[PDB]
RNA sequence: AGGA
């Protein structure tokens, strides 16, 4: 606990002591393009391509938008988006790299222009640690 | 935001002693100092866990689904 | 000034420090995490080539 | 069995695809919420 | 800020648990680092001839 | 009677103060460590969510869950599932509950403690049944709902130690003391005119003889005599907090003299 | 008579819908008060 | 030009980045499998080997000190005294 | 927009 620094009772920890949550709302919406040329919120695969994240994308369902009960790691896509260009471009949305966590809500509204909006909101626990301030 | 079940400090139950508390209150008439010691919180890491709790949990709950 | 006197680097490390008095003086604690990414390169030589195959 | 959607205020659940309407059924607002996997998530107690 | 040439030492690695850069308190001073939340950086040598600067 | 002995000062279902004599300090602060932390406990450990329509997210109140003490009388028969042969968990290695609650009522529907149900065999052994110390027999209130606000999930109780989480912490505030009038000379009082004045005497200071001043420092004196108080969670009864803890330690030092008849 | 744009309103203004709303009203509404 | 033997002035002690680099060559050269100079015994750190090489001053190398002119001494790693 |  020298030069600022300080001991915590680990045993309290444990009892719920400074645990904290921590949200995060990813969002992405459906952009259309003059000649009715819309994109698409679906589970991409190969099919021509090619040019898609790493992440797993067995974790999306049918509306390229993950379950809100679904624990997320890696860059794991939350959101799946394509792209068309005179075909699937990716415009995938994957969990913040570094982050991990469980899926907490998803929001399935629409744009004041009409269009498909999305927004997902993802919960952690942050318990604390050695180099957390306080 | 919900009575913390066991006191960090020490971890004596405190979870069943809310209601328990609230009621030595407002039924019972009584002060906090003599409410909790009623309850057999000795000492003052189990007293601050209740006197010092804020049940937000209540207010959340006042929204509807 | 910005990209040749100074310039952002590989091999390079950082985070929260805190003070150890179990740590030597020339020491530093470095995180399992830090040194998992960290990387050194190491020439196979007769003296080495066991250690190394080992750690492959 | 399947509701794919909720609404936001009157709670009722949706279950639509693809071209339906951003809409709920007897209740206006285009709000909507997903409605939690089918597959049971599991946490330790610490 | 690294207004000395004390503000940047060669130190040797202990790889240890917990996400924080553990440093012994003595020197504290050169750096003029405390624990209220301070942040450093580390470089990693990768030639023979490299570390041996920063030993030496 | 032997070796160290006791003096039980007062007994209850929650707490045992005693006094230890004819022993080390080491010994008494040794054994005090040993119940905090070394004791086996059963605890809620895994919980598999079905449904949570509440206001608190679902590891939140997993968390809740671990806290809430467990009957683990006969833990020594339940095995460490660690230890266990089985692909996770069995009947031999571990207690499965249950907790179903729905807001049915206008007014707030409550999730105790009690609400908790034991579908995993028991093999007639006394575990895992939720500590219920409360006087309108409800124990710890895990959860508050409305109305639509279900709360569906499966708990897995396995076998544990303070060390590993102090959710398997048998035993909350260990009372310590000795040598209430400092005779051993083991502390220098702060004060600003008088030591005496300044602080307080304890209730201990009854149960020994004064130091009376016109006496020399007794250097020749070591610490024996600990009046010490053993408060119980309710996982084991008071007595086998300490018996137990005692236990563990001789144990623990059984370890030692095997591992060196093994080398 | 005639459409001249559209102006921000300030929360709990006198040209806002909460200024004139009670507790009740607004934890419904899904405000907090 | 190169300044000969018998002319050189520079310090006739070794400094501490000369055997620095020393030591950093090699260690170096070492570590890209070059031929050792001395029984490693038992060793197998080529920083290590290269103390052992210097310890006993059977390290092949040579210091070209510049000086500001230019000009140059030659100094072998076995005849500079390491008092460092 | 914040941190030393
Ligand atoms: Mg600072
Ligand atoms: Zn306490
Ligand atoms: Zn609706
Ligand atoms: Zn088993």
């Amino acid at each position: 606990n020298q030069e600022d620094s300080m001991i915590m009772n680990q045993s309290s920890i444990d009892r719920g002591l400074f645990r904290s949550l921590f949200f995060r709302s990813y969002m992405d919406q459906e952009k259309k393009y003059g000649m009715s040329i819309t994109e698409t919120f679906e589970k991409p695969q190969r099919t021509n391509t090619l040019r898609m994240k790493h992440g797993t994308y067995d974790k999306l369902d049918d509306d390229g938008l993950i379950a809100p009960g679904v624990r997320v790691s890696g860059e794991d896509v939350i959101i799946g988006k394509t792209t068309p260009i005179s075909s699937k471009r990716d415009a995938s949305t994957p969990l913040r790299s570094t982050e991990n966590g469980i899926v907490d809500q998803v929001l399935v509204t629409t744009n004041q222009d009409g269009l498909k909006f999305v927004k997902v909101r993802v919960r952690t626990t942050k318990i604390p640690q050695i180099g957390d301030k306080f | 935001m919900i009575v913390p079940v066991r006191c960090f400090s020490c971890g004596k139950v405190v979870g069943d002693k809310w209601e328990s508390y609230l009621n030595l209150l407002q039924e019972d008439e009584l002060d906090e100092g003599t409410a909790l010691s009623r309850l057999g919180l000795k000492r003052y890491c189990c007293r601050r866990m209740i006197l010092t709790h804020v049940d937000l949990i209540e207010k959340f709950l006042r929204y509807n689904p | 000034r910005g990209n040749l006197m100074g310039k952002r680097v590989d091999f390079s490390a950082r985070t929260v420090i805190s003070g150890d008095p179990n740590l030597e003086l020339d020491q530093v604690g470095v995180p399992k995490s830090i040194a998992k990414t960290l990387t050194y390169p190491e020439v196979v030589t007769p003296y080495n080539i066991d250690r190394l195959t080992q750690l492959v | 069995a399947t509701l794919k959607y909720i609404c936001a205020e009157c709670s009722s659940k949706l279950s639509l695809s693809r071209t339906d309407a951003v809409r709920c059924k007897d209740c206006g607002h285009r709000i909507l919420l997903k409605a939690r996997t089918k597959r049971l998530v599991q946490f330790e107690a610490r | 800020p690294s207004l000395h040439k004390m503000s940047m030492m060669a130190h040797r690695v202990k790889v240890i648990p917990y996400s924080t850069f553990r440093l012994n308190l003595s020197v504290t001073s050169p750096y003029n680092a405390d624990f209220d939340g301070d942040e450093m950086n580390l470089h990693v040598p990768q030639s023979e001839e490299t570390r041996a600067e920063l030993s030496q | 009677e032997e070796g160290p002995q006791v003096k039980i000062r007062e007994a209850s279902k929650d707490n045992v103060d005693f006094i230890l004599s004819n022993v080390d300090l080491a010994m008494a602060n040794s054994l005090r460590r040993v119940m905090i932390a070394e004791i086996p406990t059963l605890a809620i450990d895994s919980v598999e969510v079905e449904t949570n329509t509440t206001v608190l997210a679902d590891e939140f109140i997993a968390h809740r869950l671990g806290l809430i003490p467990l009957q683990s009388m006969d833990i020594e028969q339940l095995e460490y599932s660690r230890d266990c042969f089985c692909e996770d968990h069995c009947d031999k290695c571990s207690v499965v509950l249950t907790l179903q609650a729905f807001g049915e009522s206008e007014s707030t529907t409550n999730v105790y403690s009690k609400d908790l149900v034991i579908v995993s065999n028991l093999m007639g052994r006394n575990i895992g049944h939720p500590i219920i110390q409360d006087k309108e027999g409800n124990g710890v209130l895990i959860c508050k709902l409305r109305k639509g606000q279900e709360l569906k999930l499966t708990c897995v109780a396995k076998k544990g130690i303070a060390k590993e989480h102090a959710k398997w912490g048998p035993a909350a505030a260990i009372e310590f003391e000795y040598d209430p009038w400092n005779k051993l000379k083991h502390t220098d009082y702060w004060y600003e005119q008088d030591s005496a004045k300044e602080w307080p005497q304890s209730k201990n200071c009854e149960y020994e003889d004064p130091p009376n001043e016109g006496d020399p420092f007794d250097y020749k004196a070591q610490a024996d005599t600990f009046y010490m108080n053993v408060e119980s969670v309710g996982s084991i009864p008071v007595d086998q907090v300490v018996v137990r803890g005692i236990d563990t330690l001789q144990k623990k030092v059984a370890s030692i003299l095997l591992a060196l008849t093994q080398m | 008579k005639v459409f001249i744009g559209r102006l921000p309103i300030m929360l709990r203004s006198k040209n806002c819908y909460l200024s004139e709303a009670t507790e009740s009203d607004l934890y419904k509404l899904k405000e907090c008060p | 030009k190169a300044i000969p033997k018998d002319q050189r002035a520079t310090t006739p002690y070794m400094t501490k980045y000369e055997r620095a680099r020393i030591l950093g060559t090699r260690a170096l050269q070492i570590s890209m499998n070059a031929p050792v100079f001395v029984d490693l015994e038992g060793e197998t750190d080529p920083l290590r080997i290269a103390m052992k090489e210097l310890a006993e001053k059977k390290i092949p190398l040579v210091i070209r000190r510049y000086l500001p002119d230019g000009s140059f001494e030659d100094w072998s790693v076995e005849e500079l005294i390491v008092d460092l």
